[PDB]
């Protein structure tokens, strides 16, 4: 037996547990991306490819279906350099798309290492990082002019070859794409020093006039997705 | 800048003049309050299957 | 030059504790029966939250506790009975912390937007709505609990805390000591004085009053992440990053005992004291949490059962259970 | 004659220890500390499960073919010949929805949230025990030691003539291709799938050389391999003797204990497959050991 | 017939 | 309290070599991953090095790479920096951060403006 309120209390119950239900059917159905890159790494243009409140709001959200699919991507507005803190909220996003600027060779060090701690950082273990080259017609004119060298900044290009694996775009200099498949290769190497299996990194090719991001990031979240699926029933 | 030295400065010239007790004293009154309460802590006073409103 | 004189006035500060540092806590209290072994059960499993929780904060009553889950949701559970009394959904997903008005007719939270809104649980037609937004702050709100029905301090991740006027909406006043970001706080019992602890590995006590930062304490190696007042309101624990809790006393501005052990490497998530305050409950991202003694710092229990990093643990005003919610999106009370 | 009841015991009792070997370590690490995350554990330790249960009706037929009677009495001959039956049907029928599951998992993965669940899993296995009895139902209705003067066995109700081979043939169909089908159907359709998935995203991943996406390949097609080689043996040689009957040899009665044997194999080798050779489960044997 | 040799 | 006082700088001509060392106290020395990072005039914090606990994994940046040599000593609790071939680029302060939390690879917000864990840090011209 029970009270008069306990039947109303019960009642209540269920029906929050419906709509709780009812909101983790979408909260499942949808995903969740986490923009991150500098000032210069040019997130306002990604951000405004956006095709389908608070001056001192410090997170602003951006969603976008694609192929009956809901991307949200949430990016941290008004916060100060330090973010080791508030950054372990994301530990269950979907994906980490990281931007830099390919053709700033003078902060590419600073990219580097954000790249590496994001990767090694204990709670984003498990998770992959989309890297997105923008700004690839700067990087392109500055090889060209040949007024910046690399070697300056990292010797290591003195000895880097293309590698065969390369797929060069049509009507484009090779010195062009040596530097940037260095440049990605950079990244490529912390990423893979320790992947472990767990996580893994998608470089790609964009510039401010590229409309296919969003396909890209749509591709790269459902292999995420079935990456998960497999490592969950062990397959992995 | 300077101006933040200053204000360091002045908080530390204003924590570095307040009555501080000894440790003896501290411990004793914290000693006293765990006791004082012992008994009417129930996870410190494990007590039996009759009031606990959780079951 | 104002520089090297600050530094001077440190040594001074050092020199007057080395005048108060007599003996150790674990000296003179060394004669006292030991706790022993405190075995606690879980009796109650609240299930239902979607991502990985994030704060909660019990009730005067001792039955109603609000939980925050990141996925945007405000759960207030009649830990009883374990039904859902309200779920109250947020605009802003990514939420941090929450906190029950003494009153029980608000619920506050926060999170990385910088405004810790308030909901209004008795609304007239029984129905929640947003009562108060109280932005302003340049950073993500760490923790804002209610100091009365009318003001409530929140700590920003600016380095800064602020006392708002849930009429107004304004800042009544300002702390600005703290060089890190501030993590957590903890108010004493008269709602006069509160401690509040930053990610510069110090913590600071400001007057509601006047608001000036009177005391500094200072010991740990990393940020601090929990701040927990002793329940006679003289002392207070704080647990940091380098697996080490420390009891700071007001009174005597010394640490009095340290809590470690070699075994745990990982950091404090939780810590919060029992009625009486002989019992320490630390949570740690080991999964686990552990009671700690206060008077002894020996290990008197380890509360296992979670599969997911502890995020908040909260002792009822009566001591008489334990909430501990972890990032598994489900919570567990022991008693 | 003395040779046979010098190896064959001895192979017999050595393969059913294995398999006992597997299935408690297993069973062990999973109800102690990977108790219960999802799905996948249940149907693994119902696999298990009746893998063990099958080890344990082994040593029974095993000092049978050395005794040559059974003085145990009906009782315990047609509730073993019964139970050995459930238990070859319910570790093929785990194997069958493991594989629909994992297919449902790669392919399917919204429906998947939707009715993977711990509840769901205990009614599937429950599902799938009653199933495993539905269909020895047969096994167990023609059990009966007196149609016989010692061997314990079942009885025919009518000559070989169109019943024996008509059984063996029913019974061979049903559990070597439907399960073994579905499995490889699953496992294929995954492995398309993941390929389709992963070359439209950075096919330079290095890792579709020799890695993740190569031992899940090996691990799915060891699988249909394994299965295949163990089982199939078991229901050829079965209908070599309704179709003509071999005359009288310790050859043949070995050629039998082989492919009696072999299906053993397999309930021995399905622990190490899943198990052993898992993640997640590595894990913990790995750490408690 | 079915386990046993015959 | 932390703290992290650094020495050693001083005006040399290029080419030359400089032995900075850093003095930490307040903290397990042995049980911090250590870096080493300058801040020229008008840029911002440049990350110049980094050390792992015991020592065994060391990285540079490619700027400075096949001329600095980093190191520390437990036994004194001392992080020593050697640098040759200096050029004029190197003139900068130089300080020295320590990672937030013990046992962790990642160092984060080492470069950032505002950083409790840092010393003062020594100018080299």
């Amino acid at each position: 037996t029970l009270s008069a309120e306990d039947k109303a209390a019960v009642e209540r119950s269920k029906m929050i547990e419906k709509q709780l239900q009812k909101d983790k059917q979408v909260y499942r159905a949808t995903h969740r991306l986490l923009l991150l890159g500098a000032d210069n790494s040019g997130k306002s243009t990604i951000v405004k490819q956006m095709r389908i409140r608070v001056k001192t709001s410090g997170i602003f959200e951006t969603k976008f279906q694609v192929d009956k699919v809901n991307f949200h991507m949430f990016d941290v507005g008004a916060q100060r350099d330090e973010r080791r803190k508030w950054i372990q909220c994301f530990n269950d996003v979907t994906a980490i798309i990281f931007v830099v600027d390919s053709s700033d060779y003078n902060r590419l060090q600073e990219a580097l290492n954000d790249f590496k701690s994001i990767w090694n950082n204990r709670w984003l273990r498990t998770i992959s990082v989309i890297l997105f080259l923008n700004k690839q017609d700067l990087l392109a004119e500055k090889v060209l002019a040949g007024k910046s060298k690399i070697e300056d900044y990292f010797p290591e290009f003195a000895r880097y070859t293309t590698p065969e694996d390369a797929t060069p775009e049509p009507g484009e200099d090779p010195r062009v794409t040596r530097a940037k498949y260095f440049i990605r290769d950079e990244f490529l190497r912390i990423s893979t020093a320790s992947g472990d299996g767990r996580h893994y990194c998608y470089p790609h090719f964009t510039c401010s006039v590229d409309t296919e991001n969003a396909r890209r990031i749509f591709n790269d979240v459902t292999d995420i997705i079935i990456k998960m699926n497999l490592r969950d029933c062990g397959l992995f | 800048s300077i101006a933040q030295a200053r204000k360091l400065v002045e908080q530390l010239k204003m924590e570095a003049n307040i009555d501080r007790i000894k440790v003896s004293k501290a411990a004793a009154d914290l000693m006293a309050y765990c006791e004082a309460h012992a008994k009417e802590d129930p996870l410190l006073t494990p007590v039996p299957a009759s009031e606990n409103p959780f079951r | 030059q104002l520089r090297q004189e600050a530094e001077q006035l440190k040594n001074q500060i050092r020199d007057a504790r080395k005048a108060c540092a007599d003996a150790t806590l674990s000296q003179i209290t060394n004669n006292i029966d030991p706790v022993g072994r405190i075995q606690m059960r879980t009796r109650r499993t609240l299930r239902g939250h979607l991502a990985k929780i994030y704060a909660m904060h019990w009730g005067t009553d001792s039955r109603l506790l609000v939980s925050a889950s990141q996925d945007g949701k405000l759960i207030i559970w009649d830990s009883y009975t374990t039904n859902k009394v309200h779920a109250i959904p947020l605009r802003s997903s990514w939420v941090m912390t929450c906190a029950y008005a003494p009153s029980g007719n608000y619920v506050a939270c926060g999170g990385l937007d910088n405004i810790c809104s308030i909901y209004n649980l008795k609304t007239r037609e029984g129905n929640v709505r947003v009562s108060r937004e109280l932005a302003g702050h340049t950073g993500y709100l760490s923790c804002c609990r209610f100091l009365d029905d009318n003001q409530i301090v929140t700590s920003s991740g600016d380095t800064t805390c602020a006392l708002w006027d849930i009429e107004t909406g304004q800042q009544t006043t300002t702390f600005t000591g703290h060089t890190g970001d501030v993590m957590s706080l903890s108010l004493a019992p008269d709602t006069r004085l509160f401690v509040s602890g930053a990610c510069d590995a110090s913590a600071k006590l400001w007057d509601v009053r006047e608001g000036m930062c009177r005391q500094t304490f200072t010991g740990h190696e990393s940020d601090i992440n929990a701040i927990c007042f002793f329940p006679n309101g003289n002392a207070f624990a704080t647990g940091s990053d380098d697996a080490t809790c420390r009891l700071f006393d007001l009174r005597a501005d010394q640490e009095l005992m340290t809590y470690s052990h070699d075994n745990i490497i990982c950091g404090i998530t939780s810590v919060s004291f029992s009625k009486s305050g002989r019992l320490l409950l630390a949570g740690y991202d080991d999964f686990n949490c552990n009671v700690w003694d206060a008077l002894k710092a020996d290990r008197a229990g380890v509360l296992a059962g979670h599969d997911n990093r502890v995020s908040c643990l909260g002792v009822t005003d009566d001591g008489m259970a334990v909430a501990t919610g972890s990032w598994d999106s489900f919570l567990k009370i022991w008693n | 004659l003395a040779v046979s009841g010098v190896l064959i015991p001895l192979v017999y009792l050595v393969v059913c220890v294995v398999g006992l070997l597997g299935n408690s370590l297993v069973i062990y690490v999973v109800l102690r500390h990977t108790a219960s995350p999802s799905v996948t554990n249940v149907y693994i330790l119902n696999l298990a499960l009746a893998d063990e249960l099958f080890m344990l009706g082994l040593p029974f037929l095993a000092a049978q073919n050395a005794l040559s009677y059974w003085p145990f009495g009906s009782l315990m001959c047609r509730l073993v010949m019964a139970v050995d039956g459930i238990n070859q049907f319910t570790s093929i029928f785990c194997l069958t929805v493991m594989s629909v599951d994992r297919y449902l998992a790669v392919v399917h993965p919204t429906r998947s949230a939707r009715w993977r669940t711990a509840p769901v899993a205990r009614t599937v296995s429950a599902a799938v025990w009653v199933a495993s009895a539905v269909v020895v139902l047969p096994v167990v209705v023609f059990s009966g030691v007196p149609r016989g003067m010692s061997t314990c066995h079942m009885q025919w109700p009518e000559p070989a003539a169109a019943w024996r081979a008509g059984f063996i043939i029913y019974t061979a169909a049903l559990g070597f291709f439907g399960p073994l089908l579905v499995i490889c159907l699953c496992y294929l359709l995954i492995v398309v799938k993941v390929r389709s998935a992963g070359r439209r995203v950075w096919a330079p991943s290095c890792q579709r050389r020799r890695r993740s996406e190569r031992r899940v390949t090996r691990m799915v097609v060891a699988y249909v391999a394994l299965f295949v080689l163990c089982w199939m043996p078991f229901y050829v040689l079965n209908i070599v003797n309704v179709v003509c009957p071999l005359p009288e040899e310790p050859a043949f009665f070995g050629l039998y204990f082989l492919v009696v044997a072999l299906p053993y194999a397999n309930s021995c080798a399905n622990p190490i497959l899943y198990g052993f050779l898992s993640y997640r489960f590595k894990q913990g044997f790995r750490r408690v050991l | 017939x079915x386990k046993y040799f015959p | 309290q932390v703290q992290l006082q650094e020495s050693g700088g001083g005006l040399v001509q290029p080419g030359g070599s400089l032995r900075l060392s850093c003095a930490a106290s307040g903290f397990t020395f042995s049980n911090y991953k250590m870096n080493w990072v300058r801040q020229a005039p008008g840029k911002g914090l440049e990350w110049v090095s980094d050390i792992s606990q015991s020592g065994a994994s060391i990285s540079y940046t490619g700027s400075v790479k096949g001329r600095f040599t980093i190191s520390r000593d437990n036994a004194k609790n001392t992080l020593y920096l050697q640098m040759n071939s200096l050029k004029p680029e190197d003139t900068a302060v130089y300080y020295c951060a320590r990672c937030p939390a013990p046992f962790t690879r990642d160092c984060f917000d080492v470069t950032s403006t505002t950083y409790a864990y840092r010393g003062q840090g020594t100018q080299v011209t």
